[PDB]
């Protein structure tokens, strides 16, 4: 019952916007920390010079306009929100063939309460 | 007064009477130009 | 006609939302009970190591927002609901090769009013 | 007095209350009927 009453507090088109990136004191960068991890290493064509492989990118980023109080909810740390809503910085192999760019399943995102 | 703010009263403000499927030109017999450019990535096969 | 007045009043986007879990009393579990069942063994590349599969995974949980009054509604024991809008846990295979993750045909879902 | 303006009127009403997912049968206890059949276009392979 309240994690629905936080998302549509989260989650307001009105107050939330997902077209324009979150930024503070005159255009300051928002830094992205992103790491890789490879769960299996499916397989390299070296007739056709192709690696297929299987990977998880990992994301970090600060945002300061979904920040919540979080003892009025129920002194709550983290809650999920769909990754098509929340603004996220795109990030695709530059050099990749095959023409499929971007990632698949469009996971799920932790949000914290520090934002 | 923050930059996203008025960023977004922009973004509203634009987007309120626009028509996507409208060609927009001054008047009908004027032109446009679209400047078009290429770039080769690689050669897959 | 009770059927149709029913089903919309289970999933008024309104009243029922999709993106959170169901929970009660701050986050306690939700129990989700699947066992398999394989229909047959299609085939089996060696070559390629791929075990191609036909299986039927049965998956029961207990909710509680979704429950009715069945005295209310002409006695209705059991409803059918389409999968894509009630909440479903995601329990796709993870060694899986292909890509493929979540299953196929997102068939619909046979409802008790108990929950 | 057209008929695609009389048509328009028709798919309004009856789509105005109509439901997807509840199964169209008068009662509980009645029963559909649903008469199958298959054509081959051709055997491919």
């Amino acid at each position: 019952d309240t994690e629905e009453r936080l998302v549509e507090h989260l989650l307001d088109p009105s107050r939330y916007n997902k077209l324009i990136r979150p930024a503070t004191n005159g255009s300051e960068l928002v830094t992205v920390q992103l790491m890789v991890s490879l769960a299996q290493l499916i397989s390299v064509h070296e007739r056709e010079q192709i690696m297929t492989t299987n990977v998880w990118l990992t994301q970090e980023w600060e945002d300061y306009r979904l920040t919540w109080k979080p003892e009025e909810f129920d002194n709550m740390k983290k809650v999920r929100l769909p990754s098509k809503h929340i603004w996220l910085p795109d990030v695709v192999l530059y050099n990749n063939a095959d023409g499929m760019y971007e990632v698949s399943f469009y996971s799920n995102a932790v949000v914290s309460y520090d934002g | 007064e923050t930059r996203a703010h008025a960023e977004e009263r922009l973004l509203k403000k634009l987007f309120s009477g626009y028509n996507k499927w409208s060609r927009p030109v001054a008047n009908i017999s004027d032109v446009v130009l679209v400047r078009f450019g290429l770039s080769i990535a690689q050669l897959i096969d």
